[PDB]
């Protein structure tokens, strides 16, 4: 149920990014804007999106674009609240404890940056950027949201995916 | 030589004692997983420039 | 259940200190800081924890260091709230009343400094330094936490274990 709605919202809000014939990342559409990892390079698999002017931010490691109105109806829902506990992810469950996101499985790989992380009700909370091999786990360097501001959390030793 | 040597003693002792004051004021914050309170960090610089 | 959780948490978060072939104390991993009683002399029984830079604060009787990344996952999670009642410990139960941690049994022995005191949730609250024998009870000279301030509480007549 929760996994299924997570997956279909991912289907409606994830686009593949190609470069030299291999996948590199994904751009996700939230609210009224498309957002992409700035560190990764490639092209979006959409003629409308590829022509948009991407506002760049290297200190946040993010790229943004204002969507055309005719995909406004295909927009995921955002939030700023991050209650302590568990959240959904395309590869299982993520744990938010003590101000950090961790993957219990520790199976992180390069090329998955830009996959949204969901809330219980299907709202999006944050976007995966990179991972640090925390032994049997992986700690996430992730871009998240304050009430009206963007923040980035980067654990020591994290490497961009 | 005497005046110069006294001046060097004064400047070294003062700078060292400022460093000691810095470490003593900032010591409790390195024993907790807490924030550095940028109001303290800006006035009082530390080895961690951005991390922690 | 609680005893089992305390046991595995302690085993994954405690390492003995070797000096002259004898144990002098224990070093625990809480949050993102390794702690060691300053009065305890010796070396931590771990190569990675042996070479770390340790910052000492004698007025707090504690030496703290930053963990290597590959072990940050093996650390307990902390709290700053001390409701009245009783809490767990490696030698049974401790009584927190009136800002005083008391050993009902007086079973502490020198060389046990550095053993964490656990919450009813398994979270770490304080690290013991010594005990003061008042009558049949043993008040605890222990290091605890405020919202962000470390405080070393010490009864009269306490002896550094």
């Amino acid at each position: 149920k929760r996994e299924r709605m997570c997956m279909k919202i991912e289907n409606d809000c994830i686009f593949e990014v190609k470069h030299e014939g291999k996948v590199t990342g994904y751009a996700c559409l939230v609210g009224d804007k498309v957002m992409k990892p700035a560190h990764v390079k490639g092209v979006i698999d959409n003629a409308d999106l590829a022509k948009l002017a991407f506002k760049k931010s290297s200190k946040y490691d993010l790229e943004c674009a204002q969507i055309p109105v005719h995909m406004r109806s295909d927009a995921s829902k955002y939030t700023h609240e991050k209650p302590e506990g568990h959240y959904n992810w395309h590869h299982g469950a993520v744990q938010y404890s003590g101000g950090r996101f961790t993957i219990p499985t520790g199976a992180g790989k390069p090329g998955d940056s830009g996959r949204p992380i969901f809330d219980n009700k299907g709202r999006v909370v944050a976007i995966v950027l990179g991972g640090a091999n925390e032994g049997s786990r992986t700690a996430l360097s992730v871009v998240t949201w304050n009430k009206d501001m963007v923040t980035r959390v980067t654990p020591e030793g994290s490497e961009e995916w | 030589v005497g005046m110069s040597l006294l001046a060097l003693i004064s400047i070294f002792a003062s700078c060292y004692m400022l460093v000691a004051a810095r470490s003593k004021c900032l010591t409790p914050y390195a024993l907790t997983p807490g924030a550095a309170v940028p109001w303290t960090l800006g006035i009082l610089c530390c080895a961690p420039r951005a991390h922690a």
